[PDB]
RNA sequence: GUUCGCGAAGUAACCCUUCGUGGACAUUUGGUCAAUUUGAAACAAUACAGAGAUGAUCAGCAGUUCCCCUGCAUAAGGAUGAACCGUUUUACAAAGAGAUUUA
């Protein structure tokens, strides 16, 4: 049986669990990350298993 | 729509005296009116000290409690109440009584 | 549009919601076309919302002021020899109706009767022959090409004997001083200081 | 419909324009069910129309003679004022009241010359210019009122509401602005961190 | 042919004989903006429908198949339609030749034209979304629709694959006995979006049943939109589908490149 | 307001006038003989009737064995009668019920100005013509009647009225409800 | 700004072929589907005596973002959806590019205000850097249960008989039926063998398959469609101990085939999910023991 | 494609603007480049005086 | 359907009726919209909770909010309308001792 989730209070209310939030990245940079965003979303993802 | 109305929209087939008698025998059936505890907004006129978490009811704080009309009657006629109060820190209920004679209050279990 | 129950009437129930604001401008157009108390009944030209949400009347009432005048002066005098001679009037209760029961509908119950006669002077054949065949119609003179331009209804001009026979009617209304020195400290200029 | 849309189904709006409460309403309601001027003031213009309309059609339906039907509307129109109730909800039409009430004077003591104290005079041409003339002038008003009405309705009301100063918020107002500007000269004042 | 464009289409229910507007009473004033029933509690508010689709019976020729219409009826496929042969809309099951005029269309909406929405409804109910082309039915409530026979746990499925059957072609249909529920996947969208809303409330009771005279006192089956498939056995079988369906759109995108070079 | 709620509260104003028209059927049968009434029946009352302003019906009407001789419609307190006007079978009566002003309270005006209104109206429903009105204004205690009578009731009428006005069981509820709401006792 | 505003982006295929269109624009139109946030409504017809009015459903900022047209919504290049662009350009960057979307409304509204393109919406839009993409997609194609007692049901199965012409039968028995293989891809095998196209109007063949026990059975009324059934397949395999099954050819697959000789119904492959995936794994050596 | 665009002749009493509410919004800030805060360096000796 | 021609037949005597046939007159409605459950009103009710600054009881103004509600409102109400009342660690250094390394 799943966790119900909290009630809306009003009609445009935030679920901050559903989608990252206002999501302000970073400005583009030049020293490519590349390699680093593969290595942080399988580190992510081992740690979601 | 207003504080004081002077007219209440009824039925246009409606009449006082017939629902009185069905109002009365819907008056027998409801949970609200088989339950009469009163809910009463209150304060505590005599400092007090709970009982499990120990925490202190300054000296007259507002509690929104419940009055009961008690079984007993002082003296041969003189009604007597029971008053009822949770505790702020803990859900635990503090009770009155309302000595007539001796016009101070008398408690009982939780404080 | 009694029943708006449909899905359908959705897009009509936002039309009489938005026509509220129009509202006061149709009561306006409807008070001032009222039937003047010589008339049985009065035809109006409406405009109205396709949806049904309002009916405008219009138009604008325009009349002769000298026959106009002569109107409200003859049910003027048939409105004191009414009280004079009845022996008890009857005003009618208001509100005219329970605010239970609907607003009755005009084709069911109004259209189908005769209507009533209206408050009309007997107008004497001798005294008012210029004038006793056309002073209570609903446009006097309407369809009168040399009385008026047209059933446009502007310009109205009149002969002599009709004009004084207007004249005649309106005594109990009319203005009935002839001189301005009567209005010495009295006008508006003394009025002012 | 306006009513019903804002879910107010415990209001019933009668025939004749009377809105009453069908059930003893809780605090919630209360404050939900609070109808503006706007609302109030076409509800009081819509109840001196029907009333109006209403003797027309006691007239046709055979039931009110044509010297009533002139005598009824002259009743309405000098007795809004205990008819409607439209002054607790703009309170200028004291004047239009007071003058079809002066209006009346006028015309009792010329039609009752030489006839008794009795209903039926007739006249109501000089009350009805009044009543016109003060729907001249609150067409502009209303549909402003409803028009701002209606759109909170679709709408929703604006959220930068910016409160002006009042004598209200004079004292409040006055410290926000006294704290911003010492804490400005002291922050310019330090040298760092 | 033989079944649709040889007759007409017929009148499945007469204009007299169309429910009432008005809900059932489940509150104390009716509403007249929103047409609903507004103090008192909110009781239930689901209902069997009363009228049904026999495909093969109701088919046929209608106004729309004259005029080039799209879109099929809707209330055709609830047992509705009170036009018949005089509707605007089509009135047939959704066919290769039909789907194939959709094709530019069905992304955006559904068969019988209504507008699809970005992101689905909590529930699963409703049109459906653009986003993904869902053409699985998540049958449920189906308790209801049996008015609470046993039955047992391959008979509510017979009764599943009888009916689904008549409204278009079927990729799959899944009974889970412990989960009481079915889920049926058709070859198109358009044949799933038609037997949504055909099959929405109705009852797998059949006449050759005791209860065929208490069918309308029961709650009715939900035919709503199926979620994702959670089991890997069919997991891998849409990665299949998907890369087989990503080389037939590369063979047709490098020869636009070749007519484009 | 809340002092008129308070004072007519519980349906008084329906037990008020239920009270007058059974208090007069009472009076009716007991001398009934030398009235010469087959049956004097109270009517089937709707419960808005005692409290509609608008219009009214009869409350009690008297079925007669000879056909009655009335008069012409004179006040309750009217001396002499002249009974050669009219001859009917049937009368009827309305117990009438209004709470005064400073203004408007002489009852025998309003007695007089509701049945020469009522009778003359197509709607207000009156099984016979010659009936009487009994008026009570309930913020004076005054009363008075205005119609045609036969014979022998405007004595008997008036002398019951008498009795009525101070023995009524539901006027003494009236006015003791209003002499608590004006907390008004009476010494000696 | 809204005095100044991007003109529409609509397909030319949503357009049509016709020259001149009569587009009506309201200013402050529907809510867009994706921002939920008001645009300039523009809708149209294709021809003049068209019956279909065809809306913009999107606004223009998030038909830029997204690189599709407002109405159909579809790839502007490609005329693809977008599930499947952002499908296309992951096998080609080994990466998966995802354009995703707000759950909320107040970050529906959030993610359509910003400049970025999204997804596979900064290789669309660049003529240069969809060209080459295409030219690699060009590369990829030169690649090109022990406990159950189901002892009950196996009896119902035939399983022992053969598929000869001599025995007029109204049911099949098809076994070897992969997870994958739709319902429907059997029926138009068996009717475009037999010619009885748009066989669901005349219901002349019914098929019922589980997809989990691997096995199903197809009945036929008429029986002398039976015949016609037996005598239009030409493979068989004979078991090494006899008992010749046709087989139904799906492509790639092979379907075995065996006169019931009753109505099998629904049930008879299993009545309980984990009860039927035995009866599959029973099969499986069957099929070895038909073949080897 | 040439397409004329005209408009739709609007009902006076349907609201005009049907999509226009009164709704609220949180809006993105777009930073492609940094503004360089361009101070002087550094008369910077201070007490306990402050 | 009307009107102007032209032709043929009949009554006629150039007119009438009939049907053949050229013209002219008139020219592209409507939908942002389909009729009950599954594309979104809300309120009441039951139960529980119980009510700003304090020791206690009260008047209130504001403020920040990606809450709003009533109102025509930029007026004013909505409990001072509500939410706040919790969580809390690094621009971090200099100097001065006793155990442990190291190699
Ligand atoms: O009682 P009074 O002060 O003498 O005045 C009354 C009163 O009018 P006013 O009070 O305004 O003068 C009556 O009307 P209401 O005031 O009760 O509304 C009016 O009767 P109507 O209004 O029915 O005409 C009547 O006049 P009349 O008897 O001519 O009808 C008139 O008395 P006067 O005529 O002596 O002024
Ligand atoms: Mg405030
Ligand atoms: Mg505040
Ligand atoms: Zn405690
Ligand atoms: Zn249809
Ligand atoms: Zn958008
Ligand atoms: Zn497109």
């Amino acid at each position: 049986v799943a966790i119900k989730k909290p009630k809306k209070k009003y009609g445009t209310d935030i679920d901050y669990n559903e989608d990252i939030v206002y999501e302000q990245a970073p400005m583009p940079g030049i020293y490519d990350t590349s390699t680093e965003d593969r290595q942080i979303k399988k580190k992510f993802e081992q740690f979601e298993r | 729509s207003e504080r004081k109305a002077i007219n209440k929209y009824y039925p246009p087939d409606y009449n006082p005296l017939e629902a009185e008698k069905l109002s009365r025998k819907m008056a027998k059936k409801l949970k609200t009116m088989n339950k009469s505890h009163a809910s009463i907004r209150l304060m505590t006129p005599f400092s007090m000290r709970c009982l499990e978490c120990n925490e202190y009811i300054p000296k007259s704080r507002k509690f929104n409690g419940k009055k009961e009309l008690l079984k007993e009657k002082y003296l041969d006629s003189i009604k007597i109440y029971r008053l009822t109060i949770s505790c702020p820190r803990c859900a635990n209920s503090i009770a009155f009584r309302t000595d007539p004679g001796n016009s101070d209050y008398v408690m009982e279990v939780g404080g | 549009h009694s029943d708006m129950a449909s899905k359908m009437y959705n897009t009509d129930k936002k039309a009489f919601l938005g026509a509220l604001k129009y509202l006061p401008h149709a009561i306006l157009k409807l008070l001032e076309n009222m039937p003047h108390p010589w008339e049985q009944a009065k035809e109006v030209k409406v405009l109205y919302h396709t949806s049904g949400a309002i009916t405008f009347v219009n138009e604008t009432p325009r009349v002769i002021e000298p026959v106009y005048t002569a109107q409200w002066s003859a049910t003027w005098i048939a409105m004191r020899r009414e009280k004079r001679d009845r022996t008890h009037f009857k005003r009618m209760r208001f509100p005219p109706f329970d605010d239970d029961e609907p607003p009755l509908s005009y084709e069911q119950h109004i259209e189908n009767i005769e209507p009533l006669d209206p408050i009309n002077l007997p107008l004497d054949s001798q005294d008012d022959e210029y004038v006793k065949d056309w002073l209570y119609d609903s446009r006097p003179l309407e369809e009168d090409s040399k009385k008026v331009n047209g059933t446009s209804y502007k310009k109205w001009s009149f002969d002599l004997p009709e004009m004084s026979n207007l004249y005649r009617l309106s005594t109990p209304l009319r203005d009935e001083v002839t001189d301005k020195n009567y209005y010495y400290l009295f006008d508006k200029k003394s009025f002012f200081n | 419909l306006l009513i019903h849309r804002k879910g107010l189904t415990y209001l019933h709006l009668d025939y004749n324009f009377n809105l009453k409460p069908t059930k003893t309403l809780t605090t919630k309601e209360r404050k939900k069910s609070r109808l503006g001027n706007s609302f109030h003031l076409m509800r009081e213009l819509l109840k001196m129309m029907k009333l109006i309309v209403d003797t027309h059609v006691q007239f046709r339906l055979g039931n009110v003679d044509a010297f009533q039907l002139a005598d009824g509307i002259h009743y309405i129109l000098n007795h809004i004022g205990q008819l409607t109730g439209i002054y607790r909800y703009k309170y200028k039409v004291m004047h239009q009241i007071r003058a079809c009430k002066d209006l009346k004077h006028i015309i009792y003591y010329k039609f009752n010359k030489n006839l008794g104290k009795g209903p039926g005079c007739g006249f109501w041409q000089p009350a009805w210019r009044v009543w016109l003339n003060f729907l001249r002038g609150t067409i502009p008003l209303l549909e402003r009122y409803i028009g701002n009405l209606i759109t909170r309705q679709f709408e929703g009301r604006s959220n930068e509401i910016v409160k002006t100063t009042t004598k209200q918020r004079l004292d409040a107002y006055y410290d926000l602005e006294l704290r911003n500007s010492v804490m400005d000269d002291i922050l310019e004042m330090m040298p760092e961190s | 042919m033989t079944s649709w464009r040889d007759k007409s289409a017929k009148v499945q229910v007469k204009e007299s004989e169309l429910p009432s507007s008005i809900p059932a009473q489940t509150g104390l004033t009716f509403n007249i903006w929103y047409n609903k029933w507004s103090q008192g509690f909110a009781g239930n508010t689901r209902f069997v429908s009363p009228f049904a689709l026999q495909p093969q019976l109701h088919s046929g020729k209608t106004r729309g198949d004259n005029d080039g219409q799209l879109f099929f009826c809707l209330f055709f496929a609830k047992g509705m339609c009170c036009l018949g042969p005089k509707c605007e809309y089509l009135h047939h099951i959704p066919d290769e030749e039909d789907i194939g005029k959709l094709a530019l269309r069905t992304e955006v909406l559904d068969c019988f034209g209504r507008e699809k929405f970005a992101d689905y409804r909590e529930d699963m109910g409703g049109i459906g979304s653009f986003r993904k082309k869902n053409k699985t039915l998540y049958v449920g409530g189906i308790d209801g629709a049996l008015n609470s026979k046993h039955l047992k746990p391959a008979q509510i499925e017979s009764r599943i694959r009888f009916v689904f059957s008549r409204l278009g072609d079927i990729d799959r249909i899944r009974y889970v006995e412990s989960k009481n529920c079915g889920f049926v996947k058709f070859k198109y969208q358009a044949n799933a979006e038609f037997a949504k809303e055909a099959m929405s409330n109705q009852t797998l009771l059949l006449p050759s049943d005791k209860e065929w005279d208490d069918r309308r006192e029961g709650t009715g089956l939900l035919v709503k939109w199926a979620n994702e498939d959670p089991d890997p056995a069919a997991q891998k079988r849409l990665q299949e589908e998907l890369k087989l369906e990503s080389l037939n759109m590369m063979v047709h995108l490098i020869n636009n490149n070749t007519n484009s070079a | 307001k809340i002092s008129l709620i308070q004072i007519f509260r519980a349906h008084l104003w329906q037990k008020i006038h239920e009270s007058i028209v059974f208090d007069i059927c009472q009076i009716l049968d007991g001398e009934l003989d030398v009235l010469q009434i087959e049956s004097v029946t109270k009517e089937t009352v709707h419960p808005r009737k005692s409290y509609k302003m608008n219009s009214s019906a009869a409350d009690i009407t008297m079925e007669s064995v000879h056909e009655w001789e009335v008069s012409k419609p004179s006040l309750l307190h009217e001396t002499n009668d002249s009974f050669k006007g009219l001859i009917t079978n049937k009368m009827w009566f309305d117990v009438q019920l209004r709470y005064g002003d400073y203004d408007s309270h002489d009852i025998s005006r309003y007695v007089r100005a509701k049945f020469l209104d009522y009778t003359t109206d197509n709607v207000s429903m009156y099984p016979s013509p010659t009936g009487v009105m009994i008026g009570i204004d309930l913020a004076y205690n005054m009363y008075d009647a205005y119609g045609n009578w036969f014979n022998g009731l405007k004595p008997l009428i008036q002398n019951s009225m008498r009795t009525i006005m101070k023995a009524n069981p539901a006027l003494y509820v009236l006015r003791e409800r209003i002499r608590k709401g004006l907390q008004i006792y009476q010494s000696s | 700004d809204e005095i100044n505003e991007p003109p529409p982006n609509i397909c030319e295929q949503c357009l049509g072929d016709e020259a001149n269109i009569r587009m009506t624009k309201i200013p402050q139109g529907s809510e867009c589907k994706i921002c939920t946030l008001p645009f300039t409504l523009y809708h149209f017809k294709t021809s003049k005596r068209s019956n279909n009015i065809i809306k913009t459903l999107i606004c223009v900022r998030c038909a830029t973002q997204r690189n599709i047209c407002q109405c159909c919504m579809l790839d502007s290049r490609w005329h693809i959806p977008i599930q499947l662009r952002d499908h296309l350009i992951s096998l080609v960057n080994e990466e998966n590019v995802m354009t995703e979307e707000a759950k909320n409304d107040m970050m529906k509204r959030f993610l359509s205000l910003k400049n970025v393109k999204l997804g596979g919406a900064q290789i669309t839009s660049d003529p240069s850097e969809a060209d080459n993409i295409v030219d690699k997609l060009k590369n990829i194609l030169l690649r090109a249960y022990a406990s159950v007692d189901i002892s009950h049901i196996l009896k119902k199965l035939p399983l022992n008989e053969s598929f000869l012409k001599n025995p007029s039968t109204k049911s099949f028995f098809l076994y070897n039926i992969d997870a994958s293989i739709p319902e429907w891809k059997i029926t138009d095998t068996v009717s475009q063998l037999l010619g009885i196209k748009k066989w669901k109007d005349g219901n002349s063949l019914s098929l019922i398959v589980n997809h989990k026990a691997k096995c199903g059975g197809l009945r036929f009324q008429s029986s002398e469609l039976g015949e016609r059934f037996v005598s239009k397949i030409s493979e068989t395999l004979v078991t090494p101990k006899g008992l010749k099954r046709g087989v139904l050819l799906i492509d790639r697959f092979r379907i075995f085939i065996i006169p019931w000789s009753s109505g099998f119904s629904a049930a008879s492959f299993g009545t309980n999910t984990a009860e039927n995936i035995k009866l599959s794994l029973s099969l499986n050596k069957l099929i070895q023991l038909e073949l080897g | 494609h040439h397409i004329e665009v005209v408009s739709k002749q609007m009902d006076p009493l349907l609201p005009r603007f049907v999509g226009k509410k009164a709704r609220k919004v949180v809006a993105p800030t777009e930073n492609d480049e940094v503004v360089p805060v361009l101070h002087m360096d550094g008369g910077e000796a201070d007490p306990n005086e402050w």
